[PDB]
RNA sequence: CUCUCU
RNA sequence: UCUCUCU
RNA sequence: CUCUCU
RNA sequence: UCUCUCU
RNA sequence: CUCUCU
RNA sequence: UCUCUCU
RNA sequence: CUCUCU
RNA sequence: UCUCUCU
RNA sequence: CUCUCU
RNA sequence: UCUCUCU
RNA sequence: UCUCUCU
RNA sequence: CUCUCU
């Protein structure tokens, strides 16, 4: 055990990121002037993130520049901002440099670019679309079938997110990449070749990679070995592709999941005083946990909605658990979670074509009875077609995962005493 | 259709379930 | 047979270091306030060993002295210590500065630094992490196939170790190494370049040639000497050392194999009144299963565990029999050794969060019926890929190496009369 | 999958096992 | 035109070829005791010949040294000897020293090896079993339509053969080697990979590589491109492998057709004090046809056959016109040209179960009216599948490949006056 | 069945021949 | 500019050789007997550049001593001489000494060497071969597709050239070259040890080199220097030589362009008493073209032939303006050029195989309009792999390249004003 | 096929012409 | 490509500048 | 592997022989 | 498809 | 040291 | 791809 | 001392 | 990279 | 006694 | 599948 | 001053 | 490669 | 004051 | 500076 | 693969 110096050092490392963010958002309501209640907005922080998001996405940049859009400048960005005086909401757009954006960012990193408080906040942001809405025209479209929804973790991280966005995003959105890729090459034949095909065979390579590394028994990787092995791909890897995605329902790959809390929980930590760069942080931990446990986030609420339906939506978009058990869920949180079929609530963002006369503000019940660790890998699952075949037969529904791995009261900070549950509706998407 | 099976994400000892009638016929 | 000098000048080293560790582990008891069992505790022997690896570590030392951890002075180690009164365990944090450690170490080193103890005590701590845990995972995270483990052995071994570090690992960590290299280089251009690439260019060098020395057969030895000629090497060559190492399963390299004791055993040896200056000493010899013969260890021995299988555990690492054959380690020590599979025991270490309530302490049977000396080898095995993979068709199950070496008597110190063996399971981790 | 092969640490003579149906296809 | 050298350096090679295979068969006219009638034997000059491959053929010597024969020794070949007295000819079985025959051959190389010599006696004989026999047996074995027969020129050619015996092979037989490969492939999974894997990888990659130069177009040079791209091909590129054999008969590839004589003719003409060093040779050239236009050769005839149908055939194989168009064949010879249907002859060897009693002994009329230069090359052609589709809706019955390239009459040494032919069956094997 | 198209060996002008009704429809 | 001393020396030098070339010339002619009209024969002239290059060629000489050839002594040369009497023409074949050929090149040239005049012949001969020919055989049997020909610049110039001849040869032929020397080493595995194997790296090493000097842009710089890296290369660096190649088309490599005229115009010219050692010489500047412009040469025409397409064949060779684009070509001359398909014309070489009675002897119209200064650049172009293939995406048909550089009037010597062409077939060879 | 761009030998302005619908395919 | 970094010939204080996007990586 | 060529230690008229099949391929 | 398991 | 035109 | 084995 | 535009 | 072989 | 910003 | 060609 | 047999 | 850390 | 043919 | 649970 | 972003 000589990790135990590599772990303070990510510990001390994504504490750094969580302090930065924090007092940035400090920075960004300051200049901004929102009062405690306006600043503790989900609608507010996740119309900062995109601040942060649209100034710092170069490849954006660029096509704006270069292509200047219409009545729309590239040079600045916007985004809805709710304020409250006599008690009632409105939305004003603002407009705000780039490059001002930009530069706040740099100063509160000390100078640095920390690209790892992009990549989680976008991890949030993927988190909360993956737990509010279903892309099941994207998986049509390309063909994959929608019966398939749990693979499709991470499936609206841009391409922009390092490792850990390709670590955390599920096995489908790689495979549904994988089939955009065919599809662009059955379109024309210049592809694979060319100055553009030397560039588009290594992002394959890597691509292929990161699945060769998410998946879990020996026979589908090296399936995805060999359809990586074909020089020209096509219709007959096509469907090898569709199978290996297929196959993830039953031996499912090892996808990471992670704690990405919203900016609004970070800034609200930091103005308490609270230094994550002494403590540390782990995004697995209790860390987000205990945080989200005193703390407290105030949203926007539609007309003749249930403001813990919205709650619990954006508890699930918190901790990653839109595709989690419902039963482990319910008993995580200590209360029964509604799955997305009688979920009486639209979307947390607040559309353009929105009348500001009839919402009202609720506070987010962001808490849980339980807490426990989240893990990164699979499950136990102890031609090659054949052979993978042969393993889903063997499947019965009491195979018991994470033998001994039990879920810890808040109190137990260190894990001593794991707790065993005993066991309805199971699928959110169902 | 709707979701199938299930996305392991927290460390929890559970009976993973699946739905047969469709998944294993295709 | 001029060695005589060259071997005796050689045990007279050894056994310089080997009183020079048991003398410092008799000043840090002293200092400490042990009593007799208290300082036989193997726990708090491996916390002795981790406060001097820890004190020495220069790099670790720096990196924590210009970033700072959080609430961890980096002045000072900490490690588990545990103490009986009243017949009960409980362990407690001690605080000791790493400039006394470095103090004592040098002191009781007749004021040298003596890194040959250092990397002794390194290699002891590799064995033990490798009888006792597998490391599948980093070797799946790596791209590797998780189905050899017998070339993982000093995996866990850091780069401070010196030439008998190197020396001591297995192929596979070299492989493991070379991969990490090659990801890093697919990771970014602007590496094999620069002042960073000249250093990394010699590191890939020097390693490339540890592996180059390490192997047994030609057509090999030219294999990682071809890919040794890539400049700036990529995924080809990836394959090629993925097949290299797959190769080292059938044609094994030059692995050496030490009886690297803990500081318990030389410790209480000296405090016998043992001198190995005079009397000499030899890592492969009789000299480790004779001081293991005479010497007592007690250990601590968690709830519903057999301190029988623990025993063996501890027999294994400090005799690096992790990966050697079950039926010869059974006969050696003359009692059938259990596979890791069937193992009713955890670590030997106690984690931070674990009851000092329901633990007693129990003798390890450190006892062999019969001892042997340690061979570096790896075995007879008597394009050039082709001719690689003709080599594995060849062997049977039926090819015996080390013809006429035989094991000895524990009375035969000079090994005059080899035993025979007559030959179930017969792999560790299977 | 598991441990294949052997890691030669005492030298006695013996017959080094390694499995085929698996480490020769391969 | 700096080839001038070079052409004459070939010139002077190949000549010096065929003066050591000339002075190695009167070597052994002269030691087996043959008279001048009996050493014109084209049956004593193909055992010779055989008796020559045989002794050469490396792997078939180990086979037969570490596999013994049953009754047969390893050390010794044989093959049938007819000899003349009191005019009636009988077969006797000779026993020979394969290490005599080898020093016997060096010898007459100045101590050379000189493997062309082999190579252009197997090229012979392969010629002489192409337009003998039709090995449709073998083509619907490893599914290929017995439809084809064009393509299978130099089918039974060893691989032994050097650069040469692939240059003059077809493309039937590169794709018989191919699907051989891929059924091999398809019987077993632990093939492409291990030590064999290796070797069996670049033999593929060796052979597809000459069948790649050794097609026309762009498109279905692609296509073997692609084909070879497979890591581990199987039954869809089995079909496409069908395919491009398929495609040959429209678009050919370029094919090298040689004349090969026999070993008879050749120790004639070095009998009779011809000497190919200075004078040059060439085995496209006007040399062969005039060395045949003088040069006497007797062969023996079975009871109720023509000689005349033997000796068309003999000349056929001798000038590789196996798969030659019957009309300009006949107008090249001179004589109209029986195809195999009506062919009222049997195989020019003679069998062990066979009569010493009725058999007759005939000249062979190997004289051509007109000669003509050798092509190597195929005939004017001028997703990709539907491409080479396409162009073989292209072509008409009427293109005229070779404009302007004629016969020569045989006083026309350097074919000054090309002679333009006027144009019934059209194909041998029909 | 039988020889269907042909193997170019001389260098002579030519037309040479195939049978359609065979090769073209497959 | 202190260059001017460096470039009126470079002058004098090249004006030195052109006087010893023009003087060796008469000096063969009046040797020889040959009347005026018998002295301006382009083919005598080319006969004659062939005994220099046959007697000065030391490993041919070499060769042909230790392997005499067959019936052609390896002490003299031979070459066709065409002569008029009657007016009648005539070829009949001249026996001259190797060493009266050498004592007369050295004693026209003050008793030197001279070995710029030899490499100006050679690249003389090598213009005119690719002007004349098209080698696409060796571009398929090599593996290179046919399809680029713009490349194979100088590939007739054998190694014996000096840098000079590398400079002008093109991108083409040094990769031929480079694919030859890998198929070298496919065939066997001795290579690149041994003494041979160093003499075969270091030829690698410099040939590499001077086409790293080639090119131009340095993505392509680094690919060849990667490739270059390789100590053993093989099939993957086939292909990147392949590509490298390939890119060409689309980013060329700088290869220098020279008016290598025929020694028939340096022997009129010296004739007529001109002295270039005083008034200098450029092998780019005017001096060739005004050289062309007051000098006749004739030319043997072949029956039904056009004295017009045999003089343009003529000028381009002499201009090296065999893959120049056919509108500035016809621009500079004054009339347009007709491409290879239509030109009526075989090569101006007579072969053996050929009657000496319906031949007719023509003028040649080696006259300009314009005059240009050859330009040794490829053209403005402003993974590494994908980088490249991206640069060939931005070219559009409308890039200029030399902005503001002209063609000039012949009576404008110093080029004080350019013409601007205002722009049909555009490919020689298309 | 045939020959597909240029090999700029004069010092002249000029449009150096490539044939994309075979070049930049491949 | 072009002029990278800065020669200094006068003596001021200043911040020399490099363009690391591509110096740095090679 | 093995002893290949040799190491002359007697003055006596010899052939001093070599295994080229691996020496000179290397 | 007369002489050869696959 | 065997042989057979054409499943 | 008519004259040059590879 | 040979030769050929364009598998 | 228009005027200088290398 | 020549000259050219930027393969 | 309400707001986005493909 | 951390820890874990076995994606 | 049985007895010698490197 | 030791020893071992052949990773 | 756009948005939508579920073809 | 329960506790360590990548």
């Amino acid at each position: 055990d000589g990790e135990r110096q590599n772990a303070t050092e990510i510990r001390a490392s994504v504490g750094k990121m969580i302090d930065g963010i924090g007092r940035f958002y400090i920075q960004m309501c300051t200049e901004l002037k929102l009062s405690d209640y306006e600043g503790r907005l989900i609608q507010n922080s996740l119309t900062i993130e995109r601040m942060v998001l649209s100034a710092f996405d170069e490849r954006r940049n660029k096509y704006l520049e270069e292509h200047p859009s219409a009545g729309k400048d590239p040079k600045k960005t916007g985004g809805p901002i709710y304020r409250r005086v006599d008690g009632k909401w409105r939305r004003e757009l603002i407009l705000y440099d780039k490059e001002e954006i930009r530069r706040i960012w740099r100063q509160a990193n000390n100078g640095d670019d920390a690209t790892a408080g992009l990549t989680h906040m976008m991890i949030w942001h993927s988190n909360l679309n993956d737990a509010t809405y279903q892309r099941t025209r994207a998986l049509v479209r390309t063909g994959m079938d929608p019966r398939m929804c749990s693979l499709m973790q991470g499936s609206t991280l841009p391409r922009r997110s390092g490792a850990a966005g390709a670590a955390v995003k599920g096995v489908g959105t790689m495979v549904m990449e994988l089939i955009r890729m065919i599809k662009r090459g059955i379109n024309d034949r210049n592809f694979w070749r060319g100055e553009n095909g030397r560039r588009t065979r290594i992002a394959y390579e890597r691509m292929c990679n990161i699945l060769k590394g998410k998946f879990q028994t020996a026979a589908q990787r090296t399936m995805v070995d060999q359809v990586r092995e074909s020089r020209n791909p096509g219709n007959a890897e096509f469907e090898d592709l569709i199978f290996l995605a297929r196959s993830a329902l039953i031996l499912r790959g090892s996808v990471a999941h992670k704690s990405c809390l919203p900016a609004c929980v970070y800034g609200s930590a930091v103005a308490s005083g609270y230094d994550f760069e002494r403590e540390g942080y782990s995004l697995v931990g209790i860390d987000p946990f205990r945080l989200l446990q005193n703390s407290q986030v105030y949203s926007l609420i539609r007309p003749n909605e249930n403001p813990a339906h919205k709650s619990q939506l954006v508890w699930m978009a918190c901790h990653s658990a839109a595709f989690e058990d419902l039963r482990v869920s319910s008993f995580i949180r200590g209360t029964k979670v509604v799955p997305r079929g009688k979920l009486s609530t639209r979307g947390v963002q607040i559309a353009s074509n929105e009348n500001m006369e009839t919402m009202e503000s609720s506070t987010l019940e962001l808490r849980s009875r339980y807490w426990a660790i989240r893990t990164r890998s699979g499950g136990n699952t102890n031609d090659m077609r054949t052979e993978i075949i042969r393993l889903m037969e063997s499947a019965r529904p009491e195979d018991v995962s994470f033998q001994g791995r039990g879920v810890f009261e808040l109190s137990d900070e260190k894990a001593t005493s794991p707790i065993v549950p005993s066991f309805e509706g199971s699928y959110f998407f169902g | 259709s709707g979701q199938i099976s299930i996305q392991p994400t927290f460390s929890v000892q559970r009976n993973l379930p699946f739905d047969r009638p469709t998944i294993m016929a295709a």
